[PDB]
């Protein structure tokens, strides 16, 4: 699951950068066309306040970073390993409400004595 | 009254438990994981402080056992 959480930080967690070139049903671009195109949208040569000017047959589209919870996978999976090894869910830097006060503490840290 | 139950106890020559029911218990707790480790804190919740031995007029038990005086809770 942390394998997992990282190579999909890594495809999913940024922005990516779409252009599209070319009128919808309009003249086929080939690849040749589009190195060109990239050279001039390069995310190594871009810096941060670049602008682009156009004609009306290029989109500069984004995938966007797409939501998914991995700081609630790996609450998840720090849980079942400390319940596992029975070390208290704390040990894992992981928090949990209503658990630290009161006698819910008092019976957690017991069980561990 | 009588010196046997005279009631009757709902069991004998069957049709509890076979052996491979007792094998099935031991499955769950070498399994590991969070079932293993809620029934190992009930053990520990249980037995896990340990132990006293009380005798009730221990002092008058006072006794050599081999050379040496003892009470009964001290043995």
């Amino acid at each position: 699951n942390e394998a997992a959480i990282n190579q999909a930080i890594e495809l999913h967690g940024f922005p990516q950068r779409h252009v599209k070139v070319g009128k919808e049903d309009g003249a086929p671009v080939r690849d040749n066309d589009l190195r060109r195109v990239r050279t001039i949208f390069d995310p190594r040569t871009t810096d941060a306040n670049t602008a682009y000017f156009t004609g009306q047959d290029v989109d500069v589209e984004t995938l966007e970073a797409h939501n998914f919870d991995y700081s609630a996978i790996h609450e998840m999976d720090m849980r079942n390993l400390t319940t596992a090894l029975g070390l208290p869910l704390e040990a894992g830097n992981v928090g949990a409400d209503g658990l630290g006060s009161g006698k819910p503490a008092e019976l957690r840290f017991a069980l561990l004595k | 009254a009588s010196s046997t139950p005279q009631t009757n106890v709902d069991s004998m020559g069957g049709g509890d438990l076979t052996f491979e029911d007792l094998r099935d218990i031991k499955d769950v707790r070498d399994s590991g994981g969070q079932v293993a480790q809620l029934m190992d804190y009930k053990a520990l919740l249980n037995f896990g402080e340990g132990c006293e031995i009380h005798v009730e007029g221990d002092d008058e038990t006072k006794q050599l056992v081999d050379g040496e005086p003892m009470t009964l809770s001290e043995w």
